[PDB]
Order: C-alpha cells, then sequence, then structure tokens
C-alpha cells in the first residue's frame, strides 16, 4: 500500500500538466503563505472522490485553473493517483473533469464512481468514511469532547448510529458495530500514549461507562501523565492535553487503518514541548505501519521527513502554483 | 548568474539545509529569483528575477 505519486493537470492554481511527488515514506508539503499548498491538500480530496462543496467552490468546473474568472486554462482537467503495490504493477485513479461533471478512471477504464469507491476500498481507502485524512484543526476538535460525544462520534464511525431507529423502535447487531470498534481502538490507545510522550512512565485508559450498553452513555478516557498522578483527560492543561487527544485521534484511524495518511497542518496544535515528539513519532511509523504525507509550517515537525515537496507561486494572471522536491536524507541529523 | 542548491547545502545539516531549500521558494515568491528543476529530486538552480537586480552571489 503506497502512493507512490500524484500527476495534476489545470487544477486549481496547479496550471499546466504537473509531477507531484515521488513520494517517500514520510514527506512532507510546505511552503510560503498562499493558496498553494491547501490546492493540493484539495487535490489529494478531489481524487479521492469528494465532493465538490467540500472542495471551496459551487461547480465542478470552477475547479479548472482559470474558471473562477472565467478565463479556464483548458475544457479539462484532472488529478491523478498512483498506487504502488509490491509483487504487483501499479494501478492508476484519477478523476478528470469532462463536461461539468466527474469522470473517474482505474488504468484508462472509465468506470462509474460506486466502482471507483469498490476498487480502492479493497485498498484499505474508505472515500466517504475518509480514514486516511485528518484535517486542519481535527486535534482540538476531539480534545473538546465530553464523554457523551466521545460517543457521538464512535457510533459514527462504528455504523452503530446507523441502526438507531429501527433499534429505538422496539440488537445483538449494534453491539458487535461498536465494541470492535471501540475495543480496536482502546486494545491501541495505551500504546500510542506511551510512543508521543517518549517515556513509558505513561498510560491511558478507554472504559465506557455502560459496559455492555455503551452506545448509550458516554465514554471515559483517564491517563496518566508522567510529572502528573492518574486523573481524566478532561482534567488536563493544554500542552500535555494536546498529546491526550493526539493519541485518541490516532488511536481512532488505527482502526481500519489507511495505507496512507494525509496530515494537514497538525503542527498547528504543538508547542516547542512536544512538537519534536509528534514527529519522531510520525517518522517512527512512517518505516512499517503507515506511509505519512504531512502539510506543515513548523521547521521543527518538518525536518523529520524523508523528502520535502515545496510549493512557490508564479506570477500570472491568476495564482499559478508550482513544486519542488528535496531529498533531505542525505544530510546529517542535527542537534 | 546562477546558484545551485545542492552545492550550497554541500557542507551541511538537516535542518540548514531544508532552510536553504526553504529559502529558495520564498526569494521565488518575492520574485528576487527564477528557480529549475529539471526533473524530481535532481539540482535547483537559481536564476536572476525582476525584483533583485543585484548578485545572486550577494543574496545568499
Amino acid at each position: 500500500g503506497f502512493l507512490k505519486l500524484i500527476e495534476i493537470e489545470n487544477f486549481k492554481s496547479y496550471k499546466g500538466r504537473q509531477i507531484i511527488g515521488p513520494f517517500q515514506r514520510f514527506t512532507a508539503i510546505i511552503g510560503p503563505n498562499g493558496s498553494g499548498k491547501s490546492n493540493l491538500m484539495d487535490a489529494i480530496s478531489f481524487v479521492l472522490g469528494e465532493k465538490t462543496s467540500n472542495l471551496r467552490v459551487k461547480t465542478l468546473r470552477d475547479l479548472i485553473h482559470g474558471a473562477p474568472v472565467g478565463k479556464p486554462a483548458a475544457n479539462r482537467a484532472f488529478v491523478s493517483m498512483v498506487y504502488s503495490e509490491e509483487g504487483a504493477e501499479d494501478r492508476t485513479f484519477a478523476r478528470v473533469i469532462v463536461g461539468g461533471s466527474s469522470e473517474y478512471k482505474i488504468n484508462n477504464k472509465v468506470v462509474q464512481l460506486h466502482e471507483y469507491s469498490e476498487e480502492l476500498e479493497k485498498l484499505g481507502i474508505l472515500i466517504k468514511a475518509r480514514n486516511f485524512l485528518v484535517f486542519q484543526g481535527a486535534v482540538e476538535s476531539i480534545a473538546m469532547k465530553n464523554p457523551k460525544e466521545r460517543t457521538a462520534l464512535f457510533e459514527e464511525i462504528s455504523r452503530s448510529g446507523e441502526l438507531a431507529q429501527e433499534y429505538d423502535k422496539r440488537k445483538k447487531e449494534r453491539f458487535d458495530r461498536f465494541n470492535a470498534c471501540f475495543e480496536s481502538v482502546a486494545t491501541n490507545i495505551d500504546e500510542i500514549y506511551k510512543a508521543l510522550s517518549r517515556n513509558s512512565s505513561a498510560q491511558a485508559f478507554l472504559g465506557p461507562e455502560n459496559p455492555e450498553e455503551p452506545y448509550l452513555d458516554g465514554i471515559n478516557y483517564n491517563c496518566v501523565a508522567p510529572g502528573k498522578r492518574f486523573r481524566p483527560m478532561d482534567n488536563l492543561s493544554g500542552g500535555e492535553k494536546t498529546v491526550a487527544a493526539l493519541a485518541l485521534l490516532f488511536a481512532i484511524h488505527s482502526y481500519k487503518p489507511a495505507p496512507f495518511f494525509v496530515l494537514d497542518e497538525i503542527d498547528a496544535a504543538l508547542d516547542n514541548t512536544n512538537i519534536g515528539k509528534v514527529a519522531n513519532y510520525i517518522k517512527e511509523q512512517s518505516t512499517c505501519n503507515f506511509q505519512a504525507i504531512v502539510i506543515s509550517l513548523k521547521e521543527e515537525f518538518y525536518t523529520k521527513a524523508e523528502s520535502l515537496i515545496g510549493v512557490y507561486p508564479e506570477q500570472g494572471d491568476c495564482v499559478i502554483s508550482k513544486v519542488l522536491t528535496f531529498d533531505l536524507t542525505k544530510y546529517p541529523d542535527a542537534n | 548568474e546562477s546558484i545551485s542548491l545542492l552545492e550550497l547545502c554541500r557542507n551541511t545539516n538537516r535542518k540548514q539545509a531544508a532552510a536553504k531549500f526553504y529559502s529558495f521558494l520564498v526569494l521565488k515568491k518575492q520574485q528576487a529569483i527564477e528557480l529549475t528543476q529539471e526533473e524530481p529530486y535532481s539540482d535547483i538552480i537559481a536564476t536572476p528575477g525582476p525584483r533583485f537586480h543585484g548578485s545572486l552571489e550577494v543574496l545568499f
């Protein structure tokens, strides 16, 4: 499971035909302030089936470079993802804007979106659930969830909330959904918190309030920071409360894990007290469990990446973005 | 005049070389330089740009 490269033609500010990557196991996307970086977040969401309304446009056609000011650079645009797999040939998944409507392709076969989604699903990519994506501020949203809405998120992921209406009009099925999801998250959560904060004198515990009817009551989450005694997560303060939320979010994504993980400015919510720690965690994870693609603002984060994709603007009637690639592994480690 | 990025990073560590790379991006944005990269992960060549008429040797 590997995202090898992305190819773009006339998508938003990515005018003309452009290769993005190749990616390493840990690649960071960087550059000075502009739409260039988020437009590349949008290209990834787009080739993975995202609905037009979450792509910051009103109409598909407006994704064609130049189209927002009625000066489109072409009649079509596309984003292509090359997926590589040891022992197998590469597989190319493209979404093309043709006739103002999306045309999905797998290795030059035009396909319906339903087959596109099925074929990605066999690869571990869930384009409705977006298991591969951590959006901006996802860490903050997790940090501020009371046990009742921490359950609300779990039934969203576990499809327990799907069965909610026929159930409460009367049930073995709704349980299997939750605990196979929950116990998976709870199984892994203690190790992830021990890994983010580097020392093993840390502990994190995930217990339901209603141990055999959990979909109903809240979910409790109690941590053990190093320089602290055992206390719940709600009673934590900033710098370490964030590291506790990261463990919860990562543990969530480790159930039904995607082969690659796109982190959109996750280092925004990090201090000099923990940014280097989280960045080494991503580095260690990228050697085995998943590929990491991060969009990053903080040097202390992205200097752990193996590769940098650096985005820069070109002068034009419209904002034009292009990319550079840079290998960091050739240089000695710093401090 | 021209400057090779890889030659500017010759004797650097990871954080230093990343900052020279990031600085090409910023300088390009300010139109102090133009940038060429023939293929992915090749050397990146900086050339004079419209909003700076001095020495590239100076800029770095």
